[PDB]
């Protein structure tokens, strides 16, 4: 529970402003290579609307989600927008990440928890613009000079949505 | 004219015009069955689920007698919506306006100081939630606004022969996983609707990237080789209501990477589906399907996908997205169907991806007035197509065609053009005129072996 | 039927359908007296503000005379805006355009480059921007657009008695603090309407967390419990031209908390109050009202939040929110009641924030075909209304009613009916005959005490 | 009624309605010469653009041959757009959902399985791409729907006049740089259509502190002041088929800050069109215009900016601007003048960003129905108008006028009121009756 | 005006992120003691559309605002959400903040005024999106150890608020 | 290209939280003199929707742009602002930037490559809101005050701007 101290916080900032940078210029296997370890569990759970007072537990991984990813399954979805002759993404949409809010945390074993806002801007042919909201759960450990991501949890704000789909890495 | 069943073509106004809009609300969605949900969605008394049915919106619940009963998610009172969450499990249903309570079937239960300011004068029984007709089949629960339409049995008539294949099987039949995907694509509902009703000639172009790096059996079909003959690989239906699918042939674990569960399935049960339903209709259980019931539900069994196309305008749908699994299936199983479904059709598919332009760009290209005032072409496989012996309704002779499309529009132009039930159900003896060659699977099968 | 006044129902057609809502602008926006703003909003020579007349941007102008000229907001010239600025002082107005001069009452006095381009050939008297019709009353600044309407005393007519307790009282009156708070609410303009009229049922139902809180007088409302007399502790009013509101019974200073200032203007001024008009309208001089002025204004004395909904189209709104105050209170009390106000019902009201969803539910339900054919209930009291031999109008015996919801729409439907004023006027002698109960009063007070 | 010639008023429903949009849409922009583009911009054998014609998409492209076809971007299969680039070079365009491909011409040249699974049942003369017309003049592409209608050089008619001044001048003439800066504006494209047409009222108003800043000849029209005789300054023309534009006397290079190519050329050039063209053609090559050519195209002769109005409803349009450039001026001369027509008239124009909200707030404050009952008014300088002895056409005594605006409106009430060109045809030689005084130039010069 | 140094700048970064955090998952109880002071005033005056040739006064705080709170007024605002039962929050919005431009400068008494860009993401049931451009201006004092907000001046961006209400912290 | 220490790395951050403030309050004069070298070359280019086997070249500073300055020709710019009598900035219109993803790089002889993303909000009148994304690649130099970029290309997301105009710096 403990924060990590200012200068930690600076390298998972850095870490993470290059993560974004290799989103954007389309670099996916030299981010799977670096920056991703091969125990991930890339997860995007379905989050549906109950009431308050509904006294069911949270979705699991067991549970529906529209990521649910092992790092070989993870490795098949890059491959896509490399390899594959996709029509819509002639050329790439346009895609641009602001990451804010980033608060790391001590959670033993060399490993930190890491908790951070991320707004997804995303252009693509004339005028067509869809934007995202997430909040992204990690867990980063020390693997050489840098880090590697072995779980991470992304939580979608919108219920419905307004977008053509969600192929895109957080 | 703005479907042509003798040449097999549509106008583009179909996609666009907001007066045939109107007319598809009033004569279709206000008519025909809608896909409500399934008994695995609302399984124990109490619960329920908010859905549409299409601009309406609707509350399915499971009943304390142990029937399935839907009304209009809307207050009698001031018309404020009753119940906002997806699902629970509630024996009443409170408004947040003022606090009139509602019953499991829409029935006015309650209202607070009944006796103080109303003085017990209130009619409770006159404001009644506007009920919705639900019946069940094989466990998917469909809903209806006509009371002059036929049952739901009739509704898929000569279909129920196909569907019994997989929906019953080897006796435990399938069932939708929740929660959906919810998600906003700007199209016309038809323009997925007519895809996955049979759409197999997209899937060598539009998804040459997926089918190349899994490999397998449907690896071939990127590129659109011409060396393949396509119509021994596969077989297309259609039936009187408008309800068909294509079928590829020993491809039911085709996408799934990871089918070890879902293959075994498929080879223990086999056996089975071979005595029930002859080994005619077992050569559809190995095979994938890629379905669409009239009008607005579609499915692809094999990959498990599960979609639901919620029409909001001309322009714009709510594609909510289950994923079918079969009953008997063992739970883990049954949670790797899950990941490879929504892996491959999900919001974030590595299929479903690439179809987002395909449907966005043929509704809001008729944006022109010279564009929408042409036409579209569904002619692919014309002359080649009529009643099987075996098979029920219509066949195609690969799945790579648009047998589908032309029925799936033929009905549409039926139940567009008639005013009500009468005039659909005098039809039913010269619905399949438009489909000339009669006698083509008897010359065709006689020529072979 | 739109609206049934004999059972006391309307179609949830209102909300929604667009042909309606061109009807409204016809015959009610375009007829009636909307409300512009207060002398104190423009208090000196020179002093406008820009506001709305339904969708018509228009500017309110304090002129030299001391007399209040309206016009619309648009140059004659290409239909360009005059003045952008929410409020300010002028003596004229340029179009940002080309440079067209327009005066205090909207006469185009000077154009650039008249005597060189125009040749002084450009006929500046026919070229004037359109003058709406203005009349006051107690300071508060009316609008209308019909020439065969009646005044702004006529149209307020009966409810006049009951204004001239709080906007005129003591001597001092009241006036409107600016500037207000501008938000847009996905809503029809009539739901508000409705709600602020006299819908006291949702007040414990909807604010019981907020009401718990602050505790008091209006505490007892959490919850909407059976056990208190409802009847007792208040009246709810309606009149002719659709004028309507709700009595809580001395809980004026109810929701302040800080309420020092607010309850000693009061009590000093009920003893003038109470000789000049009476005893049965200090009852309401002390009493929290909530009213809704016909169409479109709205407020509530006491809490003092004064609120004006400003149509965008059948399914939005534009709300205007102003603190309404007494001139002769002191400036540390008007500041007290405009926090008091603002943190009730503001665009982050304690109470406002509440009533968000429940204004866009009610509309945007009917966005579904078998939902909007519906009807809405309002048949609370039905009954146990009349005409009090004290009280004009048409009087109920709570004010967790629906008399102000049926008299509110029944003018409603009298002027969407009826081609003009003419035939409004005709039922000047029987417009209350919606209402059988003659007797009904004269039964209460006479076997009561 | 919906326009006024006789009085020179128009109704503000013009700039909302709907139904006079959808009249508009049909008897309008699928009945004229719509501006597509340039040589320029497909200049070799097999370059293509796709473009706008209206609310339809189209691609225009260069065939092997060296003639230019246009056709929609729908393909006759679902309908799907075929192409989504905005320019490169194909021979043949694959459509993304199943793969038809389509040739230079739009004719559908080759399917995927057309043996397999069509059986050769497809007839392709039939299922092509819905072609449209192209003719061009003098470099410059248009575009048309209706085949019934006229020639482009006939449909431009008496304005060809004017054009040969500037866009053939001294031999070369002038040709477009792409690519284009596209912007979506919330307003109706009749508003910039009648600004850019002759709207020199708005520009000592709206832009004084950008010609004041800037300074030289243009400075003194800022703040709009009696003093200055415009009718020297300056004259206005127009059109029988709706084109007209105004002219400001030696002030081409007015705008441009850097102008050392753009002038110079200008006075290498002057001699050659004071011989072709003689000197009353000379005037108008020396001096900044601004044009309109209907319906719906746009131009400034001097400061080079060369915009398109593309409709996108009643309340938007999509602002496509491209920068007219001379042929036979140098390389280094025709980027300075791209730079300075962007810098003045682009997106962050330091012009152009001014009349952002009047172009917006003229159409959407006709949102109440009291306001959009009211009428608009067009009658700056009515009566001081005629037929010029030397000039074809009508024309105006100063810049500052509003005689293209009383000519675009007139051509306009004529296209939305016949119901084919047979109508419109029919009133030739009877189209400047509303323009009462004939005798105006001839006692003027007298 | 001195800036502050930046160690002191990376505490106010944190103490931002910490106090997002907060509003984020719903703590307001904790916010309300540990990082706002007993004589705090929460201010959010209604600027109107003028004249550049206007010379009258910006608005104050006896004048209009939206928010115009002692401590005990935002412990009103706060317990509403805490204890009550709000049923157009059952269940509750999804908000997401993105602050920025955290610009510190050292005033008198060991206090710190700080301005701050702040972007506000809301979501609600299905479809239902709003966002919320908004200027921050607040005067920081050292609660040892530790910082607390005694004055919070708010500028809305739009003037014609876009949304049901405003009632999030910021 | 070397990334930049962690201090170097906060001062270019700061002076971009600086230049921000000063677009936003209106000092553009103090911007183009402290923050400006003159030496500027401000560019935002034309880019065009190609398919991805078309082998074009990128756009270039005499191709097609929007923005395309030296520093004389963004003073006339930061001029129509201050002393021209604009209508549409009566009032002055509000807007909000976003800066993220900043990423500096030793470039060579005192110079800075840095990278960033930004996000711009713009409000005006009662209901006219507009968004915009844009990368910003700049080479920042240091002298006796802080930074002073020399060169600044700003790359837009859409192909059509949905905004009135692009009429502001960064
Ligand atoms: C319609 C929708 C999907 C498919 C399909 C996609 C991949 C593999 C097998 C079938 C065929 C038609
Ligand atoms: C309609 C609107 C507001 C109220 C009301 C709310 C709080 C306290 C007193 C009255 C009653 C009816
Ligand atoms: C209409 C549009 C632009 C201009 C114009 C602006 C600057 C310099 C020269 C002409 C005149 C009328
Ligand atoms: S609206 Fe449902 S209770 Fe009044
Ligand atoms: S539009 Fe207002 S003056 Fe021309
Ligand atoms: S839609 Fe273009 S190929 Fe079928
Ligand atoms: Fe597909
Ligand atoms: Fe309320
Ligand atoms: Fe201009
Ligand atoms: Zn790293
Ligand atoms: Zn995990
Ligand atoms: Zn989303
Ligand atoms: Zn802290
Ligand atoms: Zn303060
Ligand atoms: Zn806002
Ligand atoms: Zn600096
Ligand atoms: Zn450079
Ligand atoms: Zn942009």
């Amino acid at each position: 529970q403990i924060p990590v101290t200012p200068d930690v916080h600076y390298d998972i900032e850095a870490h993470y402003r290059a993560e974004v940078r290799m989103f954007q210029t389309g670099q996916y296997r030299e981010w799977l290579q670096g920056m991703v370890a091969e125990d991930i569990h890339y997860w995007m759970p379905i989050y549906e609307q109950r009431l308050t007072r509904d006294r069911r537990p949270d979705p699991t991984p067991d549970d529906a989600a529209i990521y649910n990813d092992d790092f070989g399954e993870l490795k098949q979805r890059v491959e896509r927008l490399y390899s594959g002759q996709v029509w819509m993404e002639d050329p790439p949409s346009k895609i641009r990440y602001f990451v804010s809010n980033v608060e790391a945390f001590e959670a033993g074993n060399g490993e930190l928890d890491v908790l951070s806002n991320i707004l997804v801007y995303r252009n693509r042919r004339q005028t067509e613009v869809t934007v995202h909201t997430l909040g992204r759960e990690d867990k980063l450990r020390r693997d050489g000079n840098g880090f590697k991501v072995f779980r991470r949890k992304l939580i979608l704000d919108a219920r419905v949505t307004q977008d053509k789909n969600l192929y895109f890495f957080c | 004219t703005l479907v042509d069943t003798v040449n097999a073509s549509q106008s583009r106004q179909v996609f666009w015009d907001e007066d045939v809009y109107a007319l598809e609300i009033e004569r279709i969605f206000s008519r025909a069955w809608l896909m409500l949900g399934h008994e695995s969605l609302v399984p124990k008394p109490g619960d329920f689920i908010t859905t549409y049915m299409a601009e309406d919106k609707v509350i399915l619940s499971h009943q304390s007698d142990g029937t399935f009963r839907a009304f209009i998610n809307s207050c009698s009172h001031r018309g404020n919506q009753i119940c906002h969450a997806d699902s629970g499990n509630a024996k009443a249903f409170v408004c947040n306006y003022h606090g009139w309570v509602f019953g499991q079937d829409g029935s006015l239960v309650d209202v607070p100081l009944e006796s103080r300011c109303y003085h017990n004068s209130l009619d409770k029984q006159k404001l009644a939630a506007k009920s919705v007709r639900v019946e069940t089949y094989k466990g998917f629960i469909f809903g209806c606004h006509d009371p002059e339409a036929p049952s739901l049995e009739d509704y898929l008539g000569e279909f129920r022969y196909y569907l019994d294949t997989i929906w019953e099987g080897a006796g435990g039949g399938m069932e939708l996983l929740g929660p959906p995907m919810k998600s906003l694509l700007q199209c016309n509902w038809k323009v997925p609707a007519e895809n996955f009703i049979g759409d197999g000639y997209h899937v060598g172009w539009t998804h040459a990237a997926a089918l190349s790096q899994i490999g397998g059996e449907l690896a071939g079909l990127a590129g659109n080789r011409a060396d393949i003959p396509f119509d021994d690989l596969g077989l297309q239906f259609t039936t009187r209501h408008g309800h068909g699918f294509g079928v590829i042939d020993n491809a039911a674990a085709g996408l799934h990477i990871k089918r070890e569960g879902w293959t075994k399935f498929l080879e223990d049960t086999r056996g089975e589906v071979r005595r029930k339903f002859g080994p005619e209709r077992e050569r559809l259980y190995l095979g994938h399907w890629n379905c669409s019931i009239f009008p607005n539900c579609s499915f692809l069994y094999g990959t498990n996908t599960f979609k639901i196309w919620h029409p909001r305008g001309p322009h714009e749908i709510e594609v909510w997205t289950y994923t079918i699994v079969p009953r008997d299936a063992d739970p883990a199983t049954k949670s790797m169907i899950q990941r490879e479904a929504i892996r491959t059709f999900g919001t974030a598919g590595t299929l479903e991806s690439d179809d987002g332009e395909n449907m966005s760009s043929a509704t809001y290209i008729n944006r022109g007035v010279i564009t929408r005032n042409g036409r579209m072409n569904s002619t692919m496989g014309v002359g080649y197509e009529g009643p099987h012996p075996v098979y029920p309704g219509i066949v195609g002779i690969s799945f790579i065609g648009e047998t589908s499309y032309r029925g799936f529009y033929r009905f549409w132009k039926e139940m567009i053009d008639a005013p009500d039930w009468a005039s659909v159900k005098a039809n039913d003896d010269t619905w399949d005129s438009v489909f000339p060659n009669r006698n083509f699977w008897n010359e065709k099968l006689n020529a072979a072996e």
